[PDB]
């Protein structure tokens, strides 16, 4: 196999068509190719993430690996108050011999969507400059770090080796 | 000189103007057609081999142009190509939809 | 499996037609390092400008890097001295105001004998400044345009016989000689020859210039020592993670930042007007100018942006499949450049501003020109897409790094790859070649910089101080080799390029406490920590803003730039 | 530090001048209204066709066509530092006592290296990184003669230079004007 | 869900430790549509002549127009060689940036 | 300052404004980071000051 699904995901789409019983070689090769296509989306997604100068993989980083790979667009993954990780993975289990998760969603009226006030908008961008170093040492203004709380904040694979002049 | 006849039957005057073609566009569209021919018959040969035969019949080409490009040529062998499944789900799938609808009504 | 590769190489040379002695000598040429060129950035004594001959570049008529060693018209050679004496209202001003006339007269009289139209340029270029000081003599010198015209003007014919006398002090004569010795090949030697052969200085002259050159040779700096730079950091505040890579201009007056919502934002870094008012000043103070202009011509997200060395034009590459050109003095778009079918990721001008190279998702780099709408060369041969692009500082090779853990050097004329550099383990994201030109440096997304030499093509050494993360930008010291790397781990690091090589670069003669104990704490674990190379010397952290850009200015001051992230 | 002084040629004329007084690689003949491509020693003779009218576009541009690489390896001809020497005989302008002999050189491309690797892939069965390392080693050993030396940059030494060696925009009456074409 | 945390392990297997929440949801809703289309076209190709070569025909039918093409380096090398026949044009020698002719620039246009 | 300057001039032959190493230069323009907040607050109070018009 590989790590996508032996039958537990691909076969529940095979039954969604109507196809009753198919061999496990079909599901093995089919799920291998499906998660190869998933990795093929993921690699263009991390390329767009790197060239967008970011560290998370947002939903608009995989939605631009779709237009590049000509995939029909997955609409409906961007809503109001677009924050980083707008938490929406409330998927609800349903019992049986196996597990089924169905992503419950609450219906809403229209007149509480038109009579709803507008959010806050921040300021337009500005800049602010200071001295990071004057001769190779850091002048320890409020805008500089402390170089001892850099230990207790980040591990040395996302902050690198601390050496000073 | 055939492509000028093809643009002639596409672009006629018809009381609103005639559109003509230029030579670089003719070389471009002739290369497009030249690659289209091989791209149709190379998958049609795979379909005719998938049908466990040796001849290249017209049902392979009509199936390959119906499913993928949807050109929809009228009947050459287009009664065997037209396969009619209803795409209704299985009995496990409607069971799981009953479970999902039961949880969606038991939540309220 | 490398000895089998050596055998495959030897059989390839044997079947592709290299004699045994010839293949042995090409192997020995391939193994040895590129030696030192002492005129490495072309120092202004023995170095020349590039020719402006209206032809495109060509890397031919050129010997190998393995072998050991390595007309100038009168108007620029006079304008050098003119601006040098014009930049001073000091105590030595009117003596230069005295001596500026006969050098101009003798250059004009020595240039009418060779090129008449250059002489007609040279006379009327510097005419109306001392007409009130020297009378109608320049009106008498209107009618000289040929060799036989010199025999008409009796004072011009007398200027060959009558050597022009000038009584000059010792400090002014030594100032002029030590100014015109410090840059010979601009035209200082051409001024010195006219001074020696046509003037009469009151106080032999060849022995004086010999003493000048010998005393100037007696005190220089042979082997340079390192210097730690001062970094000025530009932190952008209200960008809600929608600011891509930015760039600063040269003179550092304009900053350009590409947004995820298809704008280019233009900041005056001095707080200036940035409205270019052009004293007429018609109307429209009713608008709001926050010393910042927005440029709306793209329909996709701007992923790169590059400034011309002229600094009057901007080049923005987007994810809509165009590269657009903007005028930095009327704030509009000028030209759209359509040659890609995938998003554009790295645009970069030439050194001389002639023609720009482009990187895109379609695994090919493209060479352009600012007057042609469509490309000129296609650089194909990478396995994955091209991330970064950069020229050699002469504008004659192209360097492209790509996401298949490699980079390439391309001939700009024939188009085909000349070098392929292997050894990385991650997408190469920023590349930069030293002002010497013999060494290439690049950084990957594994936090490892490494340097190769372009002659051998193999690795001199690497650099292992950044976190296991991206190295966004890269910059070089102007004179010498000190690498400044601004990456994604919020640090700007400083690297000595000349530690483990055959060039040690003048280490100090005589200890520390903080050295070799900072990464000997290792609280997180030995295998879960980074261990820096002996090349890393300093690292300035930025406190929760990452650095998109490092730009080393001319005077040992680098600038970093990035966005305040939360 | 280099050990000797090396003399390597990476032009067309210099490689040809080095490799005169040597036996040629091809042997092409221009007869009247028909041609012949033989070996230096059943060799075919062609009518005016379109494969030859595209091969002739690869000898006025002195490069080997990408198609021939494997079969050159099959036909045991002599290469000369990756190049092969086409000796053309124009029999229409012969002299009496021998036809008009030309001796041109054809140069390898990136396509010729790629097709040589694709034809190496028949009986070798290597991976991709072996082809990467092989191409890097051969691009090292066969591409000498690099112009890596930097001149003065004219944009920093602006004060010691003529004023109209640069072209910036200027402001005219109520508009401004760039330089075009 | 089992495939949300399996996608967590897949993303972490390729060193992707920061992402949003709806990204495995988007990957699952891609994989559902892709497998459903592939199995529907394979049911058509099995009614024509299930098995693995049927799946191969159904995923070779749609490889040809959407995802990243395979070994495109030799076609790009041929195309580059067709573009790199032409020698480079004559450049300006006045050390600046030269524009195209005025009709080929975005200035002589009207709304 | 009569005690510290004697020690400094005796040290060189081997508040304050001639300690050479510990000096930071000045920038031609730095951006606003705090003044614009109170500027927006008393501008909002000014929009309250204009007799109740939104």
């Amino acid at each position: 196999y590989t790590i996508w699904s032996p039958q537990d995901t691909v076969k529940d789409v095979a039954e969604s068509l109507g196809l009753e019983n198919i061999n496990d070689d079909v599901l093995k090769a089919l799920a291998m190719d499906v998660e190869y296509r998933i990795l093929e989306i993921i690699e263009q997604a991390v390329k767009f993430k790197r060239h967008s100068k970011r560290d998370v993989l947002t939903t608009d980083d995989v939605s631009k690996a779709l237009r590049v790979l000509n995939v029909e667009p997955l609409y409906g993954y961007y809503d109001g108050s677009e924050v980083n990780k707008a938490v929406s993975f409330s998927k609800v289990n349903t019992s049986g011999g196996q597990s089924v998760y169905y992503l419950d969603e609450e219906e809403v009226d229209f007149d509480r969507l038109i009579n709803e006030p507008l959010p806050q908008v921040p300021r337009l961008p500005t800049f602010t400059t200071h001295w990071l170093a004057v001769e190779g040492v850091q002048p320890a203004i409020i805008q500089n770090p402390n170089l001892n709380d850099i230990r207790v904040s980040q591990p040395p694979f996302i902050r690198g080796a601390i050496v000073t002049a | 000189r055939k492509l000028r006849e093809l643009v002639k039957t596409v672009g006629i005057d018809e009381g609103d103007g005639e559109t003509v073609i230029d030579g670089d566009v003719e070389e471009l569209l002739l290369d497009l057609a030249d690659d289209f021919v091989t791209n149709v018959t190379a998958f049609s040969c795979r379909l005719a081999k998938h049908r466990k035969s040796d001849n290249l019949e017209a049902r392979d080409i009509q199936l390959h142009l119906e499913r993928n490009w949807n050109i929809r040529i009228p009947g050459y062998s287009a009664d065997e190509i037209r396969s009619t499944r209803k795409w209704n789900p299985s009995q496990n799938y409607n069971q799981k939809l009953q479970s999902i609808t039961s949880d969606k009504v038991a939540a309220a | 499996s490398a000895s089998d590769l050596n055998r495959i190489v030897l059989e390839y040379l044997n079947k592709k037609g290299y004699h045994r002695t010839e293949a042995m000598l090409r192997a020995e040429s391939g193994r040895t390092l590129t030696p030192q060129n002492k005129q490495s950035p072309a120092n202004t004594k023995t170095g020349k400008f590039p020719e402006q001959s209206s032809i495109p570049p060509n890397p031919g008529k050129t010997a190998k890097p393995i072998s050991n060693p390595t007309p100038e018209n009168y108007i620029r050679a006079y304008s050098m001295l003119k601006n040098w004496v014009d930049s001073s209202l000091e105590i030595y001003k009117p003596e230069l105001s005295y001596i500026m006339y006969p050098i101009f007269i003798y250059l004009f009289l020595n240039l009418v004998a060779k090129n008449p139209v250059y002489a007609r340029r040279f006379f009327d270029r510097f005419s109306p400044d001392f007409k009130d000081f020297h009378g109608s003599e320049i009106n008498r010198l209107f009618s000289v345009n040929s060799i036989d015209h010199i025999k008409e003007n009796e004072v011009a014919s007398a200027f060959q016989s009558h050597k022009y006398r000038i009584t000059m002090s010792k400090t002014t004569l030594n100032l002029l000689l030590y100014f015109l010795n410090e840059n010979e090949s601009i035209g200082g030697s051409l001024i010195i020859s006219v001074i020696n052969q046509h003037l009469d200085p009151n106080i032999d002259l060849k022995l004086e210039i010999q003493k000048v050159k010998e005393s100037r040779d007696a005190i220089k700096l042979d082997n340079l020592q390192l210097a730690l730079p001062s970094v000025c950091m530009y932190t952008f505040q209200n960008t809600n993670k929608d600011m891509s890579c930015l760039d600063f201009s040269d003179d550092c007056r304009i900053a350009a930042a590409g947004f995820q919502d298809s704008y280019i934002k233009i900041w005056s870094l001095d707080g200036s007007s940035l409205n270019n008012p052009n004293i007429a000043l018609n109307n429209n103070d009713k608008d709001e100018d926050p010393t910042c202009k927005t440029l709306v011509g793209h329909s996709g997200t701007v992923y790169s942006t590059s400034f011309s060395p002229d600094n009057k034009y901007l080049l923005s590459g987007s994810e809509d499949k165009t590269v657009r050109l903007w005028s930095m003095d009327t704030h509009t778009a000028l030209v759209s450049y359509k040659g890609h079918n995938h998003p554009v990721w790295d645009v970069s001008f030439s050194p001389l501003g002639h023609y720009f190279a482009t990187a895109s998702h379609d695994q090919t780099a493209r060479l352009w020109s600012c007057d042609h709408i469509y490309p000129l060369r296609i650089f194909a041969g990478h396995l994955n897409d091209v991330d970064c692009v950069s020229f050699h500082p002469n504008g004659c090779y192209v360097f492209t790094g790509s996401s298949d853990k490699t980079c390439r050097m391309w001939d700009v004329s024939t188009g085909d790859s000349v070098r392929l550099f292997l050894g990385h383990t991650a997408p190469v994201i920023s590349i930069a070649v030293c002002p010497d030109g013999r060494w290439l440096s690049t950084g990957s997304e594994d936090g490892i910089i490494n340097v190769w030499d372009i002659g051998t093509g193999k690795r001199l050494k690497q650099m292992r101080g950044h976190g296991k993360n991206a190295i966004y930008s890269l910059s070089y010291s102007k004179e010498g080799n000190v690498l400044i790397s601004g990456g994604a781990d919020h640090t700007v690091r400083v690297w000595d390029l000349k530690k483990a090589t055959t060039e040690p670069s003048a280490e100090p003669d005589e200890g520390d406490v903080t050295a070799s104990i900072n990464q000997d704490i290792k609280e997180y674990g030995r295998r879960r920590t980074v261990i820096p190379t002996s090349d890393l010397v300093a690292s300035f952290y930025t406190k929760k803003t990452p650095v998109f850009k490092v730009k080393f200015s001319r005077s040992n001051l680098a600038l970093a730039g990035g966005a305040f992230r939360p | 530090r280099p050990k000797r002084l090396y003399n390597f040629v990476e032009d067309a004329d210099s490689i040809l001048k080095k490799y005169e007084q040597y036996l040629h690689s091809f042997e092409f003949h221009i007869y009247e209204n028909n041609y012949k491509i033989c070996a230096p020693a059943g060799l075919i003779l062609t009518k005016n066709n379109e494969t030859l009218k595209e091969f002739l576009e690869y000898v006025a541009r002195g490069r080997i066509p990408d198609a021939i690489m494997e079969v050159l390896r099959d036909c045991n001809i002599q290469f000369y530092e990756g190049n092969l020497i086409l000796q053309v005989y124009d029999h229409t302008n012969t002299v009496d006592v021998r036809p008009r002999v030309y001796r041109t050189l054809l140069k390898p491309n990136d396509l010729t290296t790629y097709y040589d690797m694709m034809s190496y892939a028949d009986n070798a069965r290597f991976s991709d990184s072996i082809y990467q390392q092989f191409e890097s080693e051969i691009l090292t050993l066969t591409k000498r003669n690099l112009s890596l030396s930097v001149p003065l940059n004219p944009y920093e030494h602006r004060d010691m230079l003529e004023e109209t060696a640069f072209s910036e925009p200027h402001w005219d009456s109520e508009k401004k004007s760039f330089i075009h074409e | 869900p089992r495939d949300v945390r399996l996608l967590h392990l897949l993303l972490a297997s390729q060193s992707i430790h920061q992402y949003e929440d709806q990204v495995p949801l988007q990957l699952m809703d891609f994989a559902h549509r892709y497998t459903q289309g592939v199995l529907k076209d394979a049911l058509v190709y099995n009614d024509y002549a299930l098995g693995v070569e049927d799946i191969r025909l159904a995923i070779a039918a749609r490889t040809q127009y959407q995802f990243k093409p395979t070994a495109p380096k030799e076609l790009m090398l041929q195309l580059a060689a067709e573009r790199n026949k032409k020698a480079l044009p004559q450049v300006m020698g006045t050390w600046g940036v030269r524009l195209p002719p005025e009709k080929y620039c975005l200035t002589a246009k009207e709304w | 300052t009569a005690k510290v300057r004697a020690e400094i001039c005796l040290k060189r032959t081997e508040l304050q404004e001639y300690d050479i190493s510990n000096a930071i230069p000045d920038i031609v323009y730095e951006g606003v980071n705090t003044k614009t907040l109170d500027k927006m607050e008393d501008a909002s109070v000014d929009r309250m000051l204009q007799n109740g018009i939104n």
